[PDB]
């Protein structure tokens, strides 16, 4: 089911190569931005951490700058690593060593997202942004609401010991889509509520969406780990959240999910998008022919026809 | 007896169309003008066709145009065009003498 992730990888090479081609490259490839109040959002750092593998996050966050995460199927590779964009080529083996970095970024502080890149076996492929959550304050909504309008599969997380209805991460996300056909939903920090509890939230219709919600305890060999206990937790009242249930739960569901959705939503985007650099590649090539009557040209050609007339001067 | 009726020259006729449809897209796409909105326009400017006739040779928006715009007629999948336009004509043969 190769082929599967794969499309997802040639896409968000290409979210990447369009945001990165220039100035007028307005366009752009969507992705997953993940919103969370204050407890939830500390389980919404927490599971992001928890998705993949252990990595600097939480703690004194000013969360003023968003992280684009772009992670890359790993198979082949036997060594947990992420990489810095703008510290190209530069491979990074122990987490720690990037908590003190992007944490150091953290407190710099323009608003610019630094871009990230990690390569690990177990992860799948995704495309997530992180920007700061709901908690000044007005400035961070300003940009977490401006990054919600546009056509990204957003969504949220939601600590179990808030009411739905008050957590603000769910509450934009329908604030911003209220259909909820863009928006999936996590229930975090689950441990330490009955299985009536599990029940309610896990399964709602107080607030009905597409892709439905995703119930989930996150917190060497960590990953196993947390996936050991997400299949031995629920064996503590299995029948209220487990097979056949209606609610899903654990990391792995949740993660196949947010595969499918990611292909699918990108691509929709594709079309219009491409069509869209079909007509900055005319401008670009018509630009070409005006300006410098498109022929090819490198500086050590322009250098050569200088210095040859230099020397016949001379002489 | 329609296999015996169909052969060749329709078949002709057909992915002739398409393909001019296909130049219609081309055409638009490269050399003439957009939608309106009350948004204000990309300049563009050199971009006139009008001064096409009586302009120097070696000028893109003919040169460099008509280049790109064969490379890209050519290089579309014309292969999986006429697929899927003889697909639709036999289709309907079929569900005509199905009737």
């Amino acid at each position: 089911d190769d082929n599967m992730m794969f499309i997802t990888k040639k896409m968000i090479e290409i979210r990447n190569l369009l945001q990165k081609v220039g100035q007028g490259s307005t366009v752009t490839l969507p992705s997953i931005v993940v919103i969370g109040s204050q407890s939830s959002g500390k389980s919404s750092v927490l599971e992001a951490i928890v998705g993949h593998e252990f990595l600097p996050k939480g703690s004194n966050m000013i969360t003023r700058r968003p992280i684009e995460l772009t992670l890359v199927n790993d198979p082949e590779a036997k060594v947990d690593y992420g990489e810095f964009p703008d510290l190209g080529l530069a491979r990074v083996t122990d987490f720690s060593l990037i908590q003190k970095t992007l944490t150091e970024l953290n407190q710099s502080v323009t608003d610019d997202p630094i871009r990230l890149t990690i390569h690990s076996p177990n992860i799948p492929d995704l495309s997530l942004i992180d920007l700061p959550g709901y908690i000044l304050k007005r400035k961070i909504t300003e940009l977490c609401d401006k990054y919600i309008r546009g056509p990204n599969i957003i969504l949220a997380i939601s600590a179990a010991d808030t009411d739905l209805a008050n957590s603000t991460a769910l509450q934009a996300s329908r604030r911003v889509d209220p259909r909820g056909e863009r928006t999936i939903g996590v229930i975090t920090k689950m441990d330490l509520v009955e299985p009536e509890k599990g029940a309610a939230i896990l399964s709602d219709r107080q607030y009905p969406l597409k892709l439905g919600y995703v119930g989930v305890i996150s917190k060497g060999n960590l990953l196993a780990s947390i996936n050991r206990n997400e299949k031995n937790y629920f064996g503590s009242h299995p029948t209220e959240f487990g097979p056949d249930s209606g609610v899903s739960t654990g990391v792995m569901t949740l993660r196949k999910k947010l595969l499918q959705v990611l292909e699918q939503q990108m691509s929709s985007k594709l079309n219009e998008t491409t069509e869209a650099i079909q007509r900055e590649l005319e401008e670009t090539t018509y630009q070409f022919k005006v300006q410098y009557n498109e022929q090819p040209m490198s500086a050590e050609s322009y250098l050569a026809a200088s210095l040859d007339d230099f020397k016949h001067q001379f002489h | 007896e329609f296999a015996s009726s169909f052969g060749r020259p329709q078949l002709q006729t057909l992915l002739k169309d398409a393909l001019d449809q296909k130049v219609l897209d081309q055409l638009a796409a490269r050399y003439w003008n957009r939608p309106i909105e009350d948004l204000s326009p990309a300049p563009r400017e050199p971009d006139n066709i009008i001064d096409l006739p009586k302009a120097d040779p070696d000028s893109p928006y003919w040169h460099r145009q008509l280049d790109t715009a064969c490379s890209g007629l050519t290089r579309l999948g014309v292969g999986r065009l006429a697929a899927t336009v003889a697909a639709s004509a036999i289709q309907q043969h079929v569900e005509k003498l199905l009737d």
